[PDB]
């Protein structure tokens, strides 16, 4: 009987009235246009916004603390070298802009170097990252920015054909260049390839090398695109798995373990790979909230009275606009807590409050390079964290008045059954 | 997995009051936790909420009136009512943000003449 549980759970009355009345179903549609344009179209006051920007950031971090540490080198098949020295430029090494991967003989693989196919991989994912934070993220609805890019590394030593013809595409070593397409979007590069001879006036270096640029034009910067290169980064680093050994600094914060494979940093990776899923599941919500709009008027038809069990076959789709904003916001939250050092235990808190939310740049804009980059994340981890609780807070009103459009919707899509 | 409010009563407009939110940690631990009220013939309303680091916010209908804040060594979250109205009359609950499924019992708050 209907009575005997309105009178225990009198919300539930108060639900059916709102229910009942398509002036009250309105304004929880007009509601939900609002808090859509908030978490879809608003940056600083998303949460859903804060955070993507946060696992990208974390996996950008992550490779700014120990990317410095990890051995890299040999030639182009993945197989060793006798003498090869490769140089990735717009990294962060040790006491430097640049990444050089000169590990000989070494076979790489596992608890070995990194490969330079591999770390070509990285490196892409890296350039393209730090160039769309340094040139701030869009809005979650915006798909269709690009940004371009730029990127350069060097060949030195006998052997070496990590920028050959078949590493590389371009044809004459000196002076060639080579374009090529891909993928829904159409990203355009350009490859150039340049040869300094040992003596010409500059040319610090003692030795002769061949210097390889790529440009790629129309690259996607869309949340769903970051974070796919995001993802790239940390599961390159992942797979690949190669040895990394690191400089603790006397006085400092102390890192371990001191030697090892990158891959033992599980929790840390875990985590990071956890909240790229996470945000990717987010930004999937996009879609739903677009092909569910709320903003046309519902009542009845013909001038009659408006009839729960018959007019109602929008609230399907309210329903799912609804829970699918509840949704960002939840997974926008679960992002936060995966990483927030307030619920972090032991060895992988001592990761995050002592180097990956930390920065050594002598704020820097994100997305800089320097020569003190090396064992900090210098990608604004804390104050994201902090933007994603702020944000969350500023949300108090939309999350129940998203709750109740749900809660609306449900009790219509229950009554039309 | 616990929330429970208590400081809840009768007053007078005019009136003070201090509400408390006991809560776990799992729930409040670094997170957002908040105030909510539902009065009589409506819906759960947002009031207030406060960040792990101790920056509030408010609706504005209690504004320049009710102060939340939190004690992170306990656990402990409190909104302090004062220049109270019969408007304020509700049951007042506490949550994190955004909010864990199951709510507390919430405490009465009634303000009358
Ligand atoms: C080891 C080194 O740096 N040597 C310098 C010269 O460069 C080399 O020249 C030889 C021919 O004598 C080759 O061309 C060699 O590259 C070939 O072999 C490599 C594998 O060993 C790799 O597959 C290359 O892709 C391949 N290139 C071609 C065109 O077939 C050169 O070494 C390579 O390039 C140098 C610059 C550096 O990056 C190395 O790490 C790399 O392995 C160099 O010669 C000048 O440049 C060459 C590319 C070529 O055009 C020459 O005819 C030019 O004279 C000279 C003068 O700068 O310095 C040598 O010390």
């Amino acid at each position: 009987n209907l009575s005997k549980l309105l009178t225990r759970y009198s919300t539930l009355n108060t639900l059916i009235k709102l229910s009942a009345d398509p002036s009250a179903i309105n304004a929880a549609r007009e509601n939900l246009g609002a808090s859509a344009k908030n978490l879809i179209g608003d940056t600083k006051n998303s949460p859903a916004y804060q955070a993507v920007l946060l696992a990208i950031n974390a996996a950008v971090g992550f490779w700014n603390v120990l990317g410095y540490a990890t051995q890299c080198g040999g030639n182009a098949n993945g197989q060793e070298s006798t003498s090869s020295t490769t140089i990735f430029n717009n990294e962060p090494g040790y006491r430097s802009t640049s990444i050089t991967c000169s590990l000989n003989r070494y076979k790489p693989g596992y608890y070995g170097p990194m490969s330079i196919e591999n770390f070509k991989k990285l490196n892409e994912a890296y350039q393209i990252l730090q160039t769309a934070l340094n040139k701030g993220l869009p809005a979650l609805k915006e798909n269709n920015g690009t940004v371009s890019v730029t990127y350069t590394y060097t060949c030195s030593g006998e052997g070496n054909d990590n920028c050959s013809k078949k590493a590389t595409g371009v044809s004459d070593q000196n002076g060639g260049t080579k374009t090529k397409t891909q993928t829904g979007k159409t990203v355009t590069t350009t490859i150039s390839s340049k040869v300094v001879d040992s003596q010409a006036k500059g040319n610090t270096t003692r030795v002769s090398y061949t210097e390889i640029t790529n440009k790629l034009d129309g690259v996607p910067d869309s949340a769903q695109a970051l974070l796919a290169q995001a993802s790239t980064l940390i599961n390159t680093i992942n797979t690949a798995c190669p040895y990394f050994s690191v400089t603790n600094k006397s006085g400092g914060p102390q890192m371990e373990p001191t030697r090892g494979k990158l891959c033992g940093f599980t929790e840390e990776i875990s985590a990071i790979q956890k909240m790229i899923t996470d945000a990717q599941e987010l930004v999937n919500q996009t879609s739903v909230i677009n092909e569910h709009e709320q903003s046309t008027p519902v009542g009845g038809n013909n001038g009659k009275p408006f009839n729960p069990f018959t007019d109602a076959s929008f609230a399907q789709g309210m329903l799912a606009n609804a829970s699918a904003q509840a949704k960002m916001l939840n997974l926008a939250h679960q992002v936060g807590q995966t990483i927030n050092p307030d619920n972090l235990t032991g060895t992988f808190k001592n990761f995050v409050t002592g180097f990956l939310a930390t920065c050594n740049n002598k704020g820097s804009p994100p997305g800089t390079v320097t020569t003190q980059t090396f064992a900090s994340g210098c990608a604004y981890v804390e104050q994201t964290i902090t933007n994603l609780n702020n944000s969350i807070a500023h949300f108090g009103t939309q999350e129940q008045q998203i709750q109740q459009a749900e809660n609306i919707a449900d009790t219509l899509v229950n009554f039309g059954s | 997995v616990q929330l429970q409010e208590s400081g809840g009563g009768l007053v007078q407009p005019g009136g003070s009051l201090r509400l408390s939110c006991a809560a776990s940690g799992s729930i409040f631990s670094g997170n957002v936790m908040g105030w909510y009220r539902q009065a009589p013939g409506k819906l759960r309303e947002w009031v207030a909420a406060i960040t792990p680091q101790g920056v509030p916010n408010y609706a504005d209908s209690v504004k320049g009136r009710f102060t939340i804040s939190r004690d992170n060594a306990k656990n402990m979250l409190y909104l302090q009512m004062s220049s109270l109205k019969p408007e304020d009359t509700a049951l007042y609950y506490c949550n994190r943000l955004p909010n864990y499924r199951s709510w507390g019992q919430g405490t009465q708050v009634t303000v009358s003449s």
